[PDB]
């Protein structure tokens, strides 16, 4: 979708907030939020691309300035609502007990072994998206493509700033899942993968850098020949 | 900045507390997430997974001409041999910085970022602000916000990971090190220097 | 600049809040602000393509989520500072002073005839933005023209949607204040003024309804010929 | 709509009533602003300037067809024929609604709309979520926000107040209202049937 969220090339956002140090996790909730990821991922709220396509749907005045793994929390209740699976008014209920009793306690609980098998596998083995397809690729390195002007509604990689433009394949990863499907809902459906190089001045117009260039990775259908 | 329509951090952080610990109990009741995983999923990201395990690839490469070509040739089995990859960098490409042209990486979509040789990303890698302007910019962004200078004749290269392919930038050696150790190079190489907003650090 | 005001095309933004009915002014604040358009044009602090450059460097989240005549504050207060008209600590300290004593008065003054006449002949001679030029216009109605892909950082009337696009000159209106140099502080330096028409299919992909089209008016620089 | 960030409605008022106030109290001080000039300014757009302007054009370009020729034709010059112009219409398009076409105007830029034929605009053409939408789906925004069902097989052209030039669209006249008096038929033009998201009221 056309959401706030497509950032690159937007102008007014402000200045690098940068502190010289930092800590990995600010606060006890973050360290929840993060390791929520994996629990709703091996209870099937949603894969990866459906994760980006819940946090794409937040309001963007919250997404621009909420805290990140608030962003987590936002696409957890999402995937939790679609799926039948999270009570919004259960939710709500908790929320204001939690708000009146901060300190009231975690419901009782049995510890899983085999959880902590999935984060170990998950972490060290990876979720690795590449996969085998049957037909060989269209494109090669050096072939001069246009990138797709569609706009649709649902989940996709197509960044705002480099639709309808001109660049070249710089390489042929292989196929991968493809976020056009698996972030709706409608399967891997994978597609051979390409990074295509975009002059500054394709994209930004006459006045850009003459020495910058912009790789993006780009799906097979995202993308069509100009010259071989 | 100023937002006058924005809570205080003080009421921000008690609002989201409240709501978080609300899910986190729906989830402990549904049998899908206990008090042992967080800890788990917490302790790899603050303690065994960090930008050290980078440094390791980078030194590897700049001391060992061939393992700097298996690198740039396939980022994820080359990190294997050092032990190195999982969750967020199945699928790693690696870019070396030269006298003629600087890399740096992005998501302007997100925050994809490769966890295995950086661990999680600072906060300003993910928020708009980066994100919006490095595409645009970036020779600018890097003399205004990291003090680095690429002169106008040098090629910027700007790699948007819109992908799962992961992008990390192996940066030139400085000058002064001839001979020196791995444990001694590893001091040079940052987390900025793989994201390629700063140079690896002068000796 | 690519702000975040350039709403067009953007989804995600929510469902219309429209209510049954409404008043011209929710509050006395609203009426103040309202007229205090006239009274700082008319003192100097900006134009109307100036105005307009104001309200686009906002905060994009105050600007999506704030009242429409706070816009107007923001700007007033940004060409108060930009011309050292309005000093921001004198500002500072006299918003403290009406937060804690929001009935003490405002400060005695004169009424003045010339502000009435001012606000008579504005509203009802209107400040036409027509200019006549030396130069005849470059198109005409039927040619076949593609938008400009430059992206300025100053003020500008380049919505994102129709940048690097194709359409037909429908009408030509005469010359016009140019934003681009108005808005920025540089003067009318009027150009010839077109309604160029776009394809829904040409703006937002192969999908774009079919029986839709887009019309919006290009000065001459931002657009250049395909087909006479 | 929610945003847990945001402040209540009754404390963001508070604030900019407060700033507000400090403003105007310098604007006083530098002799460029007045109580009787907010006055006179308030009173023009809430009891004198608005829609009731453009229903009488409209009326006349129904009942006259050679008025409706020099309206289609110069919009500025053809409602100064009813002593109707000046600030933020000095340079009207008029667009003709037919079987064929359906016209909305919309400001995606900002907030233009023609003043001297309808007022000031309601806050729902001012704001982002109408002026994002109405350029994309304009078809399912006029049957979902607006009930009002424009046939896939007719034109919608949507018109973006870019420029100073204003556009206003000129509804067609409703069934069932032959022979009707000017004053009858200025009951069935509304700002919405000028704006193009409603056509004129059905008798």
């Amino acid at each position: 979708m056309n959401g706030v969220y497509d950032v690159g090339g937007t102008d007014g956002l402000g200045p690098i907030n940068r502190p010289a140090d930092e800590p990995v996790f600010r606060a006890e909730w973050e360290k929840v939020a993060f390791a929520m990821f994996p629990a709703t991922f091996r209870a099937g709220f949603m894969g990866l691309d459906e994760f980006r396509f819940g946090i794409e749907q937040m309001n963007p005045a919250e997404y621009l300035e909420s805290p990140y793994y608030w962003h987590w929390i936002r696409t957890y209740i999402h995937h939790g609502v679609r799926t039948g699976k999270i009570d919004l008014e259960e939710l709500e209920r908790r929320t204001q007990y939690y708000r009146e009793n901060p300190d009231a306690p975690l419901p009782e609980h049995e510890q899983k072994p085999e959880l902590i098998e999935f984060v170990n596998q998950a972490v060290y083995g990876g979720l690795p998206a590449s996969r085998e397809v049957d037909r060989p690729p269209k494109f090669k390195e050096g072939d001069v493509v246009r990138f797709s002007t569609a706009s649709p509604k649902g989940h996709a990689r197509r960044a705002r700033y480099v639709r309808g433009k001109t660049g070249t394949v710089v390489k042929h990863h292989g196929a991968y899942i493809y976020p056009d499907t698996a972030g709706n809902g409608l399967g891997e459906c994978p597609e051979h993968l390409y990074t295509v190089r975009f002059t500054a001045q394709e994209l930004w117009g006459p006045e850009g850098d003459p020495n910058s260039s912009v790789y993006y990775d780009c799906w097979e259908p995202y993308i069509e020949l100009v010259d071989t | 900045t100023e937002n006058i329509l924005r809570k205080s951090d003080e009421e921000i952080q008690k609002e989201i507390t409240a709501r978080v610990k609300a899910l986190e109990s729906m989830l402990i009741e549904q049998g899908i997430l206990t008090t042992s995983m967080i800890d788990r999923m917490a302790e790899i990201y603050e303690n065994e997974v960090g930008p050290h395990l980078g440094a390791k690839v980078v030194v590897k490469a700049w001391t060992d001409p061939e393992f700097k070509k298996r690198l740039l040739a396939d980022g994820t089995e080359a990190c294997k041999e050092l032990g190195i990859g999982g969750l967020q960098g199945e699928d790693m490409m690696w870019v070396e910085n030269t006298d003629e042209v600087h890399h740096v990486v992005v998501c302007t979509l997100c925050s994809c970022y490769p966890w295995p040789v950086l661990g999680l990303p600072p906060n300003w890698f993910k928020e708009p602000q980066y994100r919006s302007r490095v595409v645009r910019e970036p020779r600018q962004l890097l003399k205004e916000e990291f003090g680095f200078e690429v002169p106008p004749s040098k090629e910027i290269k700007v790699w948007d990971a819109s992908s799962e392919m992961r992008f990390v930038v192996l940066p030139q050696r400085p000058a002064g090190t001839d001979g020196w150790s791995e444990e001694e190079l590893a001091t040079l190489v940052t987390r900025e220097s793989m994201i390629g907003v700063e140079p690896a650090k002068a000796v």
